[PDB]
């Protein structure tokens, strides 16, 4: 609306690896995360080819498709709640503690759903699993929200 | 284990000593309906994480940044000088050195 | 630059000016080559290296000449640091394929055919990507060790 | 202050001091730059050196600048003395959650966000409290070794 935030345009222009102010449309996902909106990648995929338009076959962008796509996404981040998500890991283990095994939490990133690979599983365990091979969720899903 | 993924109805089973039980075309119905429901509940939750994943790729490309600089021109340097016979010189000599 | 490498290519300035005045001319490069075995250096060698100086070779002179073809040179204890953030866990050399895919896909710096230069005189284990520290020592002191 | 210290301030205030008459001014602080191999120290670097002080900095100006900076420096002797109360038996270096469960439970020095603060550049051993006695080296002599 601007509040018209001049800076999305800014942050596309840090995307853009040629300079011509385009963005292909295989980059659009994770620029939507960048600039914090956290749709699910069936959701990006859905909304595209629901407006006929195919990640397939090469793409470029304009600003002007750009902003309505963050727009459209942007209604999408009231389903961020943080109760669901510490109580989905607080069902996956048992105990009053909030602890996953360690290989727990990185197969099911991994393999359950919207596949994560185990490079981007690694880089979000390191630091908050110890040598323990217990990951405390109560500190991990903060930090995670922390970004 | 296994059972613990997908968007279906964790309820239509039951486990058991030698086998699982599992419901249909009600108990069928139920957890179809189940499934959706986690796709949303589920669908949701990727997304985050997916978003969130690559979130924490973008720390980490910054912050190589200028390691890699570091590393690129470095390179460089020796494929040129290896060659000169100054550095040669120093090469041989650079030992005799305290 | 750091100053204990500015100490080293001080006496290496010192090593090669075997008049010790400060200014090393053509017959300190000719007697310093000849020191260290070569009774054939040609004087078109000699030529070519003074050639490389607007004038006479002093000590600020020998360090800009150094420092502008050194321009992306680095000490073996921060390719070790980088290194050791590419093996974060120690000990292991890094795999031949993760190295040409990490060079590629960050940087034009490590773009392929460069890294077939790379593993071409950088052997095997250094071009893999597995060894790790003997590359270090080459690109800080050349040639074969 | 112990004495020995004194006279380590003493022969750097002589290394920067190049004019040798018992004051450090501007000129000897970017020819002791230049001669560590500072060719770019800007003088506005020599500007806030001297905005430190309220007069020239002789011996005891110099003195009184480093003891109202470092009012808790300690030297190596009694960081291991320190740390081998913490580790009474002797060799091993003492767990990481048991210095942050001691820094925090003891004392308001000893608060996390400043354990993160510790093990973050203080690397892993140091910072886990596991090693010991290179933590010693670096606060009594910055920077990495």
């Amino acid at each position: 609306s601007k509040a018209a935030a001049d800076d999305f345009k800014e942050a596309f222009l840090l995307f853009d690896r040629t300079g011509d102010a385009k963005i292909t449309a295989s980059q659009v996902g994770d620029i939507a995360r960048a600039l914090g909106q956290n749709p699910t990648n069936a959701e990006i995929n859905k909304i595209l080819g629901n407006p006929s338009k195919e990640e397939m076959n090469a793409a470029a962008i304009t600003f002007e498709e750009f902003l309505p796509m963050l727009q459209a996404a942007a209604n999408n981040k009231d389903q961020g709640t943080f109760e669901d998500f510490v109580e989905g890991l607080r069902v996956f283990d048992k105990e009053g503690n909030g602890t996953v095994m360690g290989a727990e939490l990185r197969h099911v990133l991994a393999t359950l759903g919207e596949k994560m690979t185990e490079e981007e599983v690694e880089e979000l365990m390191k630091g908050q699993e110890d040598s323990n091979g217990c990951i405390n969720y109560e500190a991990f899903v903060k930090h995670i929200m922390s970004v | 284990k296994l059972l613990g993924g997908g968007d279906v109805d964790h309820t239509q089973y039951a486990f058991g000593h030698t086998k699982v039980f599992f419901k249909a075309g009600l108990l069928g119905l139920l957890e179809e309906m189940r499934d959706d429901k986690l796709a949303e509940i589920i669908t949701a939750t990727q997304a985050r994480c997916r978003g969130f994943l690559m979130r924490v790729e973008y720390r980490a490309m910054v912050e190589r940044r200028e390691s890699i600089f570091c590393i690129q021109y470095n390179v460089r340097s020796f494929m040129n000088v290896k060659h000169w016979p100054w550095m040669k010189l120093f090469f041989k000599i650079k030992p005799l050195l305290k | 630059f750091d100053e204990t490498e500015i100490e080293d290519f001080k006496e290496a300035f010192t090593v090669i000016d075997q008049n010790a005045d400060g200014i090393i001319d053509k017959d300190d490069l000719r007697e310093t080559f000849a020191a260290m075995g070569r009774l054939n250096v040609k004087n078109e060698e000699l030529d070519a290296m003074i050639k490389e100086a607007s004038g006479p070779i002093n000590f600020t002179v020998f360090l800009t000449m150094f420092g502008e073809k050194l321009k992306g040179a680095d000490p073996e204890d921060v390719i070790m640091g980088a290194f050791k953030v590419l093996d974060p866990d120690g000990k292991g050399s890094i795999k031949k394929s993760f190295l040409e895919e990490l060079l590629t896909t960050g940087g034009g710096r490590f773009t392929p055919e460069e890294i077939k230069n790379m593993w071409a005189a950088f052997p095997p284990d250094v071009a893999g990507n597995v060894d790790y520290k003997n590359i270090c020592y080459v690109i800080t002191h050349g040639e074969d060790a």
